């Protein structure tokens, strides 16, 4: 190779420069109404689509830009430092997509992806269910084949933008039998959202990330076509597992976006604020707070930044990702409740903007795998190193 | 009318319960008790008559162990006027049971000159539901059991009481025995003022040796488990 | 060793927890005695009659049971038991069962047994307590077995193919300490 | 002579009646009260009702005169309802304690009695919007015209702020900025209906929502003579005593969140299946459960301690802050826990966990910061060994 | 009744015996105990002169009869001043234990009535080369032979293995290896003078360097029937149930050390000054200082607790384990803190602070390691639900 | 351009070489030295032959004129071996830098020119009894009376301080008291051998216990004016300026430990059972080994990155520091729980962690802080938001 480098290709700076206009002119004046709401924002995410900001990674020759994973997260952490409700809509988009991406054929990629290209349609990935979210060798969503045709009896629980999607990729218990292996019980689909069986359920109320919409959605007797299986019957599960290596850095980016921003009210606030006679970064503690505040975003960004290298240039990253979610998500929050704390009874007020920060992080550490999940990935890939 | 009214210190409902390896009973060592909740129910009952001024005085009694000071003390608070404790050190508390105790308040209510004994329906511990109806059988007084419902008319009580299909409606002459059920009341709170004004009112402990009664039980648990 | 049910009526109608109890009853290998008292006994009597494992139905018919009071039914109870000496006086563990039989065990200073499920034999029972969370075993020496049993712990006797004789039971005095006064 | 760690009995049957209520009457309805920010007016008056309230009114002002260590066990069983309401109701002794301490036949019988006749509410005005955790930079002047004072200037972020009918209230007695801290500072009884008063509008904040916040400003409020504390000056000791005997509760108030983190943590960790097993049986989720027993143990006996030191008449300052501190920090950390644990649905606002980790902030913030907090221990800590 | 937190007249009386003896006698040779690693002969012998040793004893036999909460007060003074000592001291009352506990009165005369009569020592025989935390997997088996048993196997890490009078010893009874540790396990007091025990080298440790640790092996060891602690198979509950009276005092130990470290690094950061102002006055400094304060305080309380809960009679397995777990971590994070506080001189053996760092490290290994600690705290915790 | 983690061929040749070294030859003989504490010549004699050494002098002093990166990335290979003879061997580049940035070729070609022919040591001489982290509080005197400079003080706890052929030492040079540290300070070279120059006793020290740790005294040492660094009064900057190029080879060291540690604990958790299952299937020794590769993985990073910066000439206080403290306090952690992980085994002598506990402390400690560090970072942030 060449030397070691931590600097970003001209395209890339291009990039950045666009999403982070955005976030800071588009975003952030509007994103405290939509937290006090949940009114879907829908303006932004047309213009983020619009801006060619949203759908990055869906290939050319489908008529998007083919954008690697370092570029999406490079993006993603401008409009999460904006707001992760808004960049988390956009998100939900690459998340259904990555399976379709990975493991359609021309004819899907052709007209599933394409479609996002000619309209700011969403699309959503369709996995977790009541009963199983973190084991998803654990979800009983039944697909019996029954012709030329799947039938989908299930429910499905925390979808983002289940409430907006044009379709979803769609993982369900193909084989009845319960002794049979995650490797080949499962079948995954795209179900365009309008299929007859669907009954989208309501707006679901969260601490966080109040404006994405997430729902749960039921299939009674749906129909979906054969053409519609992503590589045949019992590929289901290692075709939702092998979406995570192109998308967990993204989302680790996200947590490193709210997390910048936390830093960055708190550094203004203790800027301007005196107690005891002098400016609050002259108190030691605060100093030093805002310091580790410092140390912690600057690993967290090399951190998803190694996670998405590793991929873009055609590793599995499986490690690195797991690294990033887990440090990235876990700083978020210790971030958000720093820069509460720094800002006082201020900082705990509804019209200073930290108080939200706080209550979006804690999903980071929840969602696209949690803290303890994330840590079985990497102990499991650490262990590995020290056999043969 | 004087009234004594019984209550028994239970494992509190809230603690969910443990069984012995050894398999002779259930775990009663560093385990919260209060006062059986029909129990609360009896002397919410008395004290509503005392409050509509037909009683002029309420006696508590319970038996065990001391703790059973806890008990009366809480009955105390809620508006009881003496307590009585019958004591049973924590070894003879094990094979105590409704026989014992009717006999017990029986001899109790004929020494303390009382009109009426008011007991909860059932224990939340052995589910026995059984002292009052034998209670009842030792004075013979008549039992009004499962009350909702209970009025005083001179030298009659007029009991609503709760049977299988919907409620019966019973008179019974004036020394009475009456045993509360749920739908009864909704039993007050000790106020902290009054839980204050409780540790002033005192409690007689006596024995049952004292009072004339014989504790030999020829039932006897052989073993206890856990449910299926 | 003899067996005594006191069965639980209504309007002409054997209510069914009684059917149970007398299942339970057979369990125990001794002649079931089983006794009806009420103010028009004679339907019931009649029902009991036809019921298997029923050896004698013994017939109490006065006006002063009237709402099958307790104070009114124990001294019954109490009487039949001079005459006939059982070892058991079981009833079906209802309102009904749980508020007469406690009363009938202290008239008989013998301890009774409440709402049991199985029957291990003649002097040994199975009932629930906490709220049911553990199984407790008892067994009971006394001179008389007194209890009452849970309904949905046996099956219900075939109500045909019963031989009973019907007896006149033997008479008390009214007590008048209580009275029915009315129902919903 | 021995330590003990039992209460008396009189002390349980108190924390069987202030649990009683929590269990019964504020729980069920602590989600509402959360959701629409309305006060929790009937609550209140239960537990006045119930004698919860005003615990330290002496006795011969009608009230119970009861210990540090009461309120603390009281406002526990509170907290696990909810920290909203708790905090409402302990607002009231926190405007009574520089009464309490400080305060003359005549005052103690006008301002406590009232609280002792109708359920009142009273509230602690020292915050502005430019001084908190820095009382001495306290801006709000005081003005004698011989007869009366005058009050000018403005307070911020006040509990019971517009529900009370009157006010402990501090402000510069002193116009020299070289002047002394403990010399500089007046504080006032100061009846809420004066005119010149101008109460805010609720502070809609992240957390505690029922519980009444807000701003008032003060213009040319006539306050008289006989409503000084002890006397010119003298606020500084005043306001500060206080917090003796309030500290431990606000951290008896954190554990009680605490608790119920916990207690809702392990309830969903014994029903809820992943990966063929129930939560408890991953280590993981077990070494949390552990962490968060310990953490929660230690709390309270942290606040046990400063509520006995001070109960002995010693001062606590020392014992309190660690209390504070400790339990503010580990309210923080068994709030998210809960969260985490209860996955996906910790996060959604049907769960009563999400709440708990909204509510808890607040506890590294009010009535002493983390940080000042630590800079008292400090202090008192260095002191021990210097000459 | 109520809750209190004042030591008994009495009890003060040890706690100035204790600190008179911790300050004035080990603390100036310490150092170099920990320098040469020898045994601290003259100071256990003065510890037992003055009272402060094989404390659990019963009056019965001679002993000063006292409970866990006055142990706690003791070793707290004793572990301040070195933590090598201190445990040299409370080996013997752990060796005790299952004897005080579990012993018929021939075994309590004989065996902790000397004590009392002489400073003899004595040990706790449990770990194995192949198990520690995993007590039902010892492997040293014991075989029935009449009116004896014969002793076969190998025990590591005993503190005073090697300088004791007699062991407690556990030891595999049934030889069928399905059985449960219920039945599966007989205790012992085991001679030292007895052949066949072969006692290995002093083992070199990081940390409370003084202490004897050993191994110890056991070839054909032979045991009267008169010295099996309750009967054959009763091992197991008799060990565990040493556990309740003695793990608080182990935390105990983990306060003294913090207290000191927590000294240490006051004192100095009164007297050195850095960028124009002593140590104290940076803020970061005295966050320090104040966290430090902290922990020792909620330390010493979590074990004083725990005391307190079994001598008034009730098992204290949940508090005991928190008093450990918690007690060892702090002990831990205390005296890096106190290196951390004295700079240079801190990393330097010729400073009282290096030394506690090695001497901690301990405190989160034996009598149940941090993670064993969270397992019984979890399961205990988990058990008021279902 | 654009990112890449990756090395080139030179690069990981270089580290294949140190590899090789430090675990053939460092590893089977370090337990031997930290229990002995001589001072290992083979070990620094062999680094040299290899190339290891010296890596910072440019080629026209026939150094090996190699970036900060290749320093880290040979130095996490020889820290993972032994961080006492690792940190003997980077004593060297700490001594040398101040001459490579700021001398002249006079200078360079002298006092660099003889390391490269002979593996000598030297070594760099600030700290003092009374100041370490404050450096401009330092005390030794430095006056011109001639051509040439006079010395008096004392230098303390200077690495390799016994074993130096010269030091680079930095003087107070102004006795004015109120001079700036800009101004104040004068930088020399100073050759071992002076008449004047006494060399305490060797330090013992809790770990590192083979690197050479002595006090050095300064009495009337005089040293010529063609030693002076970039002039009179310019100390500061030069003493300052070198921290840039070797904070970051300091974060590699406790990188190299970290890794150590990691392995040493996987390896074991890989072969102990306990309850039946290997340790490695207990879900807290999987969590905490996760936790752990996480930490060395960041810290890696972490001086990657500020080894990068300065390589192409960016300066790098920020990142370094960052990383300085970072790594430092991970080491720490990392030791204490491949210890613990070892369990009883792991704290006695004859294992491999309990030395790398005693060892890891000092990244906290020397070149500069865990506490400075903050300061550092603190302040290098503050100035991005400052107009
Ligand atoms: C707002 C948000 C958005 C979401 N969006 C989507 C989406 O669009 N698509 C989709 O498919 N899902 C989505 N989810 C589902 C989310 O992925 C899951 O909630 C999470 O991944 C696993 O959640 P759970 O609630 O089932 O956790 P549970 O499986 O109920 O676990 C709860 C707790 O147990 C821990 N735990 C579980 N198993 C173990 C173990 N083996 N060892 C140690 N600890 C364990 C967990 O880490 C967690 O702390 C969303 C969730 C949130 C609420
Ligand atoms: N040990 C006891 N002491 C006092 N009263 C009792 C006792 N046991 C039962 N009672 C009274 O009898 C009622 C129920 O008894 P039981 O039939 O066992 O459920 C209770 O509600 C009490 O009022």
């Amino acid at each position: 190779g060449l030397g070691f480098s931590f600097e970003f290709t001209e395209q890339q700076k291009e990039f950045q420069a666009t999403a982070r206009k955005f976030a800071r002119e588009e975003i952030i004046p509007v994103a405290a109404e939509y937290d006090k709401t949940g009114e879907y924002p829908v303006p932004l995410i047309r213009r983020a689509w619009e801006l060619g900001l949203m759908n990055t990674h869906i290939p050319e020759n489908c008529g998007g830009l083919g954008l690697g994973t370092f570029d999406a997260c490079l993006i993603s952490e401008e409009l999460a430092y904006g707001c992760t409700g808004v960049q988390t809509a956009i998100e939900g988009n690459s998340l259904g997509q990555m399976p379709i991406i990975i493991a359609g054929n021309d004819q899907q990629k052709k007209k599933y992806l394409g479609r996002m290209t000619e309209e700011p349609l969403m699309c959503a990935y369709c996995v977790t269910e009541p009963g199983a979210g973190s084991d998803v060798a654990g979800i009983k969503t039944k697909a019996e084949k029954k012709g030329d045709e799947y039938i989908i009896n299930g429910q499905k629980m925390w979808i983002t933008n289940g409430g907006k999607a044009n379709w979803y990729f769609l993982l369900a218990r193909s084989d009845p039998d319960p002794k049979a292996p995650a490797n080949k019980a499962f079948t995954g689909f795209i179900v365009e959202a309008d299929t007859p069986g669907i009954q989208i359920g309501r707006k679901e109320l969260n601490m966080g990330q109040r404006c994405s919409d997430t729902r749960g959605i039921v299939f009674e007797d749906v129909k979906v076509p054969k053409e519609n299986v992503l590589i045949g019957d019992g590929a289901g599960f290692k075709v939702a597992m092998g979406a995570f290596d192109k998308t967990r850095p993204v989302v680790a980016a996200g947590a490193v976006g709210l997390a910048q921003r936390a830093l960055d009210e708190a550094t203004k606030y203790a800027l301007e604020r005196k107690t005891f006679g002098k400016l609050l970064v002259e108190h030691q503690a605060i100093s030093f707070m805002l310091a580790e505040m410092a140390m912690k975003v600057e690993l967290a960004r090399m951190s998803y930044q190694r996670a998405a290298w590793e991929v873009d240039s055609g590793r599995r990253n499986t490690y690195y990702a797991s690294i990033a979610k887990a440090f990235a998500g876990d700083i978020a929050n210790q971030l958000a409740t720093d820069a509460v704390q720094i800002l006082g009874g201020n900082g705990f007020n509804t019209e200073y903007p930290v108080e939200k920060l706080m209550r979006d992080a804690k999903i980071y550490q929840i969602y696209e795998g949690t803290s303890q999940i994330q840590r079985l990935i990497v102990a499991r890939e650490h262990i590995d190193k020290y056999k043969n | 009318l004087r009234v004594l009214v019984a209550v028994k210190r239970v494992i509190d409902y809230a603690v969910k319960i443990r069984v012995k390896p050894d398999r002779t009973g259930v775990v009663t060592d560093g385990v919260k008790h209060s006062m059986n909740p029909f129990c609360e129910i009896a002397v919410e009952e008395a004290v509503r008559l005392k409050e509509k001024k037909l009683v002029k005085e309420v006696i508590a009694v319970s038996c065990g162990p001391a703790q059973c000071q806890e008990t009366i003390r809480t009955a105390l608070a809620m508006g009881a006027d003496r307590g009585i404790h019958v004591e049973v050190p924590p070894a003879e508390a094990e094979r105590l049971g409704p026989l014992q105790v009717a006999r017990v308040l029986a001899k109790l209510a004929e020494k303390e000159k009382v009109d009426l004994v008011l007991l909860g329906k059932q224990a939340i511990d052995d589910d026995c539901n059984q002292t009052g109806q034998m209670t009842a059988g030792f004075l013979d007084w008549p039992q009004g059991t499962f009350a909702s419902q209970v009025t005083l008319e001179g030298d009659k009580l007029k009991v609503e009481r709760e049977i299988d299909g919907g409620l019966e409606t019973l008179r019974l002459k004036l020394p009475a025995v009456v045993t509360a059920d749920l739908r009864l009341n909704e039993p007050r709170y000790a106020t902290l003022p009054n839980i204050m004004k409780a540790k002033k009112k005192k409690i007689e402990v006596i024995k049952p040796g004292d009072l004339g009664v014989d504790l030999t039980s020829k039932l006897s648990v052989i073993s206890v488990e856990d449910p299926p | 060793q003899s067996t005594l049910v006191i069965a639980e009526h209504a309007n002409d109608s054997l209510a069914p927890i009684t059917l149970n109890t007398i299942t339970a009853a057979t369990r125990l290998g001794g002649e079931v005695s089983c006794l009806v008292a009420g103010t028009k006994c004679d339907k019931v009597a009649q029902d009991l009659c036809k019921v298997a494992g029923i050896a004698k139905v013994l017939v109490a018919q006065h006006d002063v049971y009237k709402g099958l009071l307790p104070e009114e039914l124990t001294p019954l109870i109490l009487a039949t038991q001079k005459q006939f000496n059982y070892t058991h006086i079981c009833a079906g563990a209802s309102a009904f069962g749980k508020n007469l039989l406690p009363r009938v065990a202290a008239k008989l200073e013998v301890a009774p047994i409440s709402d049991i499920i199985a029957i291990k034999s003649p002097d040994t029972f199975v009932r629930t307590i906490y709220a049911g969370n553990a199984l407790c075993t008892v067994k009971c020496d006394e001179k008389v077995k007194v209890f009452s049993v849970r309904g949905t712990s046996f099956d219900a006797a075939a109500t045909s193919g019963g031989s009973a004789s019907s007896e006149k039971a033997s008479s008390t005095s009214p007590v008048e300490i209580s009275e029915w006064l009315d129902q919903k």
